[PDB]
């Protein structure tokens, strides 16, 4: 009990001239004692300048504690006076907690809170560990494991590998995620390779938002107003797949938040500072995916109504037996139709009733 | 030959779309002259020829299958003009002037040959100040350029679609700056036109014969603006003048009021609308060394100095009128004879950074010329030296930088033509004086970056199959 005021007598004498060992000795009272002593340990000075003991007791205190205003600011003041001593304590830092802090401190509605020198700090802590790439592309990894899309466009706007290693997308999709962040890898670089993978993933696990934000890079040409699924095996189709890859003018685009921005930019300030110091979709191929029954199509979905305005359905190689009356009626602008190489037993002669049939194949 | 590639998928962004193939079955029709003539075997030069033979059909979308005639002349079809730059290099009989196929893969890979639509050379090479498109959709589509010649002015009219242009002098003075108003319940499309003599001029393109003038300003007439309505006037004395855009097409209309916020020691160059459309109620402009904003109903909402420059950058570039200004949740800025842009807030009206391109030109004058900018977070700098900077607004990063096409780029646009196709006008300097116009595609920063992308995507993939190999 009486440590606590001896602690603070240790650091009233903190002051005095060359006050040298004395870290190892507060390390295990802080070790033991860890409420009042973390409080206090903003005394821990620059002493012993290597056991990474000591700095995972320091990041374990504070992700203990992680909720006493002060005491994480002075923590933070600590880890940077170490890191300046010595850049080999990253890599430490990395190591053991340093992510599973730093994100769930800045997550935690960092904004919208008068603590700009906080935010000053803790973002001069980021540019400071943002060397050595290979750490940076870890944290992203970690980012990542955790559903965090916050700061996962902050990884990307100051340069971060999204194809590491199994890459990143396909452990994103294996996962329960969020749309935020799978988006945000896709914009970012991403194999087309690891793309397809990561599709079949997500078709395992059937998700329509992934799915569709997946097509909404691989199968989608916004120039050509055509989508081009050609031959990536997928078993089935399903409207609400591709609900989201019409244009859908209601929709809109408004910028939902900039935080992840403004953090980027001004970390990237402050790792300067230190070195210096109509048109409607009228195509739809579906050649080559195995499907068996196009049925879930049409059925008045919410596809229902981006199908009028349809000029070419291409729908060869794959197994199909028949063609659903309803989807002709619906279909009111085909003028190609494509079922060569299918297994059709018998011709459905409703398939002429169509309005503007010209080439049927 | 065209039977000889293989293509994959049309997917336009694909890791893999053509492929090359000999299925081991020259032709006369695809044939190099030097192996027509029976000299010597294929060799290598010749291939580039074929190809170049290739890029001809590919261009002409196989016209020729159904002294190699012009593929626009021939075929109907866009210019493209890098390629065709590209096919008369390497189509030539000298089997020295054939470029190598290293250097065609290599002059192949560079953004600007897609995005670069169209090019257009002045024959009489007139000193061209300003130029005004038309937003007829229509077939209607064309540029009004303008340019002070003699002591009247000359009053060009450049026809994209035909190539064509008539210049003549109508305005009794030199002229400035131009402006269109489109009336469509009016019916009525009205070209605005102003010397520096101190007069305002309409002069109605569907008949020569409709002409008309405004009130005169003592100064020279400097800027205008249509705001979708309010006809702007931005004089040399400050003034700002409303326009009603009914009344006008008569000659002789009168202005509604008379706001003087400026005089002659700091004339109103430009002014611009916002961009977000939650702003779209305040105008502003860049009076001289002040940044003005006012409302729809012609009142003024601030004023800003921008004299405190000079204490962070040079106060001689500090100390200088403002050219371009441009509105978005940042506020751009950039002044005359200098190379620095001036990044303002419209909130705090306070300085928040600087972006100086000499960094920029000097890492391949410098003096920046004009400003345009779009809501895809892309920003365009077109540099006195002819150069084009590509900044981008999440990151205020580099992107390309675009030059030995013109010597100097003098104005720079953004506007749509008949085929609602959305584009970007470059008019550039070249002095050996000729003025040259190009059309850029909207779509180029994205196109650099997916290029960018998908060339280095193929080349992971050619080397993990060569090191697979091996
Ligand atoms: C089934 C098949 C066998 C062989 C080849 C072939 O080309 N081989 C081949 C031969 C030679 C050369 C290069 N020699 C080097 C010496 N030189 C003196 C001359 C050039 C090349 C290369 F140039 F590649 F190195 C490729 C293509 C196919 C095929 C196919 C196919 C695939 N897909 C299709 N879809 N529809 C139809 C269709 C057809």
């Amino acid at each position: 009990g009486i440590q606590k005021c001896g602690l603070k007598v240790i650091s009233s004498i903190v002051h005095f001239p060359d006050a040298l060992g004395a870290m190892d000795s507060v390390l295990h009272t802080l070790q033991m004692y860890p409420d009042d002593q973390e409080i206090q340990c903003l005394g821990l000075s620059l002493i012993g300048y290597t056991g990474h003991l000591l700095a995972k007791i320091l990041v374990s205190s504070l992700y203990r504690f992680k909720d006493v205003a002060e005491i994480q600011t002075k923590g933070f003041q600590t880890i940077l006076a170490i890191l300046k001593l010595s850049a080999s304590f990253s890599k430490l830092l990395v190591h053991h907690s340093f992510d599973l802090v730093i994100f769930h401190q800045m997550s935690s509605n960092i904004m919208e809170q008068k603590d700009q020198q906080f935010l000053n700090l803790c973002c001069k802590c980021f540019a400071k560990v943002a060397m050595d790439d290979y750490l940076k592309n870890v944290m992203l990894e970690r980012a990542c494991d955790q559903n965090n899309s916050i700061m996962v466009e902050c990884l990307l706007l100051l340069g971060a590998d999204a194809n590491q290693a199994s890459s990143l997308i396909c452990q994103v999709c294996e996962k329960e995620s969020s749309p935020k962040l799978v988006e945000l890898l896709l914009n970012s670089g991403s194999r087309e390779q690891d793309v397809r993978k990561a599709l079949t993933i997500s078709i395992g696990k059937g998700d329509s938002q992934i799915i569709s934000l997946l097509l909404r890079r691989l199968a989608l040409d916004v120039a050509n107003n055509s989508i081009c699924l050609g031959g990536f095996c997928i078993g089935k189709v399903e409207p609400s797949w591709l609900g989201p890859l019409f244009p859908d003018k209601t929709s809109n685009l408004r910028k939902q938040t900039n935080i992840a921005s403004t953090l980027a930019r001004m970390v990237i300030r402050y790792q300067m500072k230190s070195a210096v110091e109509r048109e409607y979709i009228t195509s739809l191929d579906l050649s080559a995916n195995e499907l068996r029954d196009i049925d879930a199509l049409s059925q008045k979905c919410c596809i229902s109504v981006h199908l009028e305005h349809l000029e070419k359905l291409e729908l060869h190689q794959n197994a199909l037996t028949s063609f659903p009356q309803q989807l002709c009626e619906t279909l009111k602008s085909l003028t190609h139709l494509d079922l060569h190489s299918n297994k059709f037993t018998s011709f459905p002669s409703y398939l002429l009733k169509m309005s503007c049939i010209a080439n049927l194949d | 030959k065209p039977h000889n590639v293989l293509l994959f998928t049309l997917y336009p962004n694909a890791a893999i779309i053509a492929k090359i193939a000999d299925y081991g079955i020259g032709t006369p029709g695809f044939r190099a002259p030097e192996v027509a003539r029976g000299n010597v075997i294929y060799n290598q030069q010749a291939d580039v020829y074929s190809f170049g033979l290739l890029l001809y059909d590919i261009l002409t979308t196989g016209g020729r299958i159904v002294k190699l005639p012009d593929p626009v002349k021939e075929y109907g079809c866009a210019p493209w003009p890098m390629v065709e730059k590209l096919i008369k290099q390497c189509l030539k009989e000298n089997p020295q002037e054939r470029p190598t196929s290293a250097q065609v893969f290599d002059i192949l890979n560079s953004a600007e040959l897609v995005c670069l639509t169209r090019r257009i050379l002045l024959p009489k090479n007139v000193i061209v100040e300003c130029m005004v498109a038309t937003h007829h959709n229509s077939r209607n589509a064309s540029i009004w350029l303008g340019c002070g010649h003699t002591d009247r002015g000359q009053l060009s009219f450049l026809d994209l679609n035909t190539e064509g242009y008539t210049s003549e002098e109508v305005a009794d003075s030199r002229i400035l700056c131009l402006a269109l108003v489109h009336l469509p319940v009016e019916k009525e499309s009205w070209i605005v036109s102003g010397t520096q003599s101190g007069t305002l001029l309409v002069i109605n393109t569907e008949d020569g014969k409709k002409r008309h003038t405004l009130e005169k300003m003592t100064d020279s007439v400097t800027c205008l603006y249509c705001n979708s309505n309010f006809l702007l006037v931005g004089t040399a004395d400050g003034k700002l003048a409303i326009f009603e855009d009914k009344t006008v097409k008569l000659k002789g209309a009168a202005p509604l009021k008379i706001l003087n916020i400026g005089n002659v020691s700091t004339p109103l160059m430009c002014l611009s609308e916002s961009t977000n459309s939650t702003e779209r109620n305040v105008m502003w402009g860049g009076c001289g060394t002040k940044i003005f904003s006012f409302s729809n109903d012609f009142t003024i909402q601030k004023l800003i100095e921008t004299r405190t420059s000079q204490l962070f950058s040079y106060a001689a570039f500090s100390d200088s009128n403002i050219i371009t200004v441009v509105v978005d949740t940042a506020l751009y800025i950039a002044k005359q004879n200098s190379p620095v842009v001036e990044v303002w807030d419209k909130k705090t009206e306070k300085l928040c950074g600087l972006i100086d391109c000499v960094h920029f030109l000097r890492e391949v004058s410098g003096r920046v010329k004009t400003l345009c900018l779009q809501k895809n977070t892309a920003l365009w700098i077109g540099t006195g030296g002819g150069h084009i900077l590509l900044l981008d607004l999440s990151t205020r990063r580099l992107i390309r930088v675009i030059y030995n096409f013109c010597n100097s780029v003098r104005v720079m646009m953004t506007a749509q033509l008949g085929s609602l196709k959305n584009v970007m006008l470059v008019l550039g300097y070249n002095r050996k004086i000729q003025s040259c116009l190009t059309v850029w595609d909207i779509n180029l920063p994205h196109e650099v970056q997916n290029l960018e992308k998908h060339i280095e995507v193929r080349k992971e993939l050619a080397e993990k199959m060569r090191r697979t190999s091996v």
